[PDB]
């Protein structure tokens, strides 16, 4: 029918708001799938109308649009930048992280044992017992943080950590957070 | 308009975020610009510029406030009105059915929360194939990992996000259900109300037009203020 500037500037925005949103899941998105959720009686001019998208995505949001096969008639989302709480990085850094971690979260102070038959799960005795010459101090066999490691990073960091472990970190935050926090403005000064 | 690659990381990440409040946005802006080292904008000049490229696309980067204690949010939002799909895509027939369900429940819900039992007993009543409790469970804790909703003591409330996204929708669908606060006249889906009139207004609104005012009167009908005031927003 009669379709204006912003009739068509509509219908781009709501695919590349498609797109967008499905590259997210990782899809992959099929180009019939496009057609049915969104282009409907608009499908004779489309092709123009992908064009803009594509462009739009790209332009704005710098994302290629590609399709992934040739002649797959299914298209993808690629980051051209750039590109990218602890960081091709160390693997036993992980593991302190994560053991800083767990000592962070049950009141700063953890016994030995219960995590160990919970880590190896997931060099144990030997790596952690080393990580005390630096990173830790332990009596018998609890657990606290050790001087090296509040030089090199905080309770929020470990907190943004196991955050995104599950991601988020309001939840498993709050009763720790405040002190986090209370712990960046310490940081301050 | 003039675009950065520092404007469109921008963009990414606060579409990966459902929505971020102020200090985390402008946290977000320079950590871009210092990913990209210049000087950097007045948050709220670096916005704007990016709305304005983003105007052809009819959305916008849209600054908000919360229900519950008047923080400054910012999603990424249509203009469009019929929103419905932003969640329409990114869920199940299924699941934003159960979405709907349960925002029709937060609505005509005197305080803007629904009781998760409440709302599983319309699981039955789900479009687009047979969910269970069990299932419905989790999905509403997605919902809440999304920023779509909010909870407290096992009740859930809209989260701003879903405001600032589809207040436009929820308005044209839910007329007679929905309610408005005096002072902003916008949406409001939990706040405080008067005994005398029927009025009602959102909490920071109460919090603002009843600042530093030792008789706080009810605007329509003057009549004495029954509830608390709350102590207007402030970065502390
Ligand atoms: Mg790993
Ligand atoms: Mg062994
Ligand atoms: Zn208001
Ligand atoms: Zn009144």
């Amino acid at each position: 029918g009669p379709r204006s500037q912003k009739q068509l500037e509509l219908k781009v925005s709501e695919l590349v708001q498609f797109l967008l949103i499905k590259d997210q899941k990782k899809i992959p998105i099929k180009r019939a799938d496009i057609l049915k959720h969104v282009i409907g009686d608009y499908k004779d001019i489309f092709p123009d109308l992908f064009k803009r998208a594509a462009e739009r995505l790209q332009y704005v949001f710098g994302y290629k649009l590609v399709e992934l096969e040739p002649k797959s008639n299914t298209y993808i989302l690629i980051n051209t930048l750039e590109p990218v709480e602890m960081r091709q990085g160390t693997p036993t850094t992980g593991l302190l992280m994560i053991v800083l971690g767990l000592i962070f979260m049950k009141g700063n102070t953890l016994k030995e044992t219960e995590a160990w038959d919970f880590l190896r799960r997931l060099p144990k005795k030997l790596i952690t017992e080393d990580f005390v010459r630096q990173r830790y101090l332990e009596y018998r066999y609890e657990f606290q943080w050790g001087p090296r490691t509040n030089l090199e990073l905080s309770k929020m960091k470990v907190l943004k950590f196991v955050a995104k472990v599950h991601n988020q970190d309001p939840k498993d935050w709050p009763a720790q957070y405040c002190e986090a926090l209370a712990d960046e403005e310490n940081r301050a000064r | 308009g003039v675009m950065t690659d520092v404007h469109r990381r921008f963009l990414q990440l606060l579409m990966t975020h459902g929505v971020l409040e102020e200090w985390d946005v402008k946290r977000l802006q320079t950590h871009c610009y210092k990913v990209h080292n210049a000087t950097v904008d007045k948050l709220e000049d670096f916005i704007n510029n990016i709305n304005s490229v983003l105007e052809s696309l009819y959305i916008e980067i849209k600054r908000g406030v919360t229900e519950d204690d008047g923080r400054p949010i910012y999603a990424l939002v249509n203009l469009a009105t019929t929103s419905i799909s932003k969640m329409a895509t990114d869920f199940a027939e299924n699941e934003l059915d159960l979405f709907r369900k349960a925002l029709e429940l937060i609505i005509d819900s005197e305080t803007g929360f629904a009781s998760s039992t409440n709302i599983l007993n319309l699981v039955d009543q789900l479009k687009g194939k047979k969910m269970r409790k069990k299932e419905a469970e989790q999905v509403l804790q997605k919902f809440v990992q999304n920023k779509w909703l909010i909870e407290k003591e096992g009740e859930f409330t809209l989260h701003g996000r879903a405001i600032l996204e589809m207040e436009q929708y929820i308005r044209e669908t839910y007329p007679d259900a929905v309610k408005i606060c005096n002072i902003c006249h916008s949406l409001l889906i939990q706040g405080q109300s008067c005994e005398t009139c029927g009025i009602r207004m959102h909490l920071p609104c109460v919090a603002k037009y009843f600042q530093s005012n030792a008789e706080p009167r009810c605007p329509h009908c003057n009549d004495y203020w029954p509830h608390e005031i709350p102590k207007v927003f402030d970065p502390e």
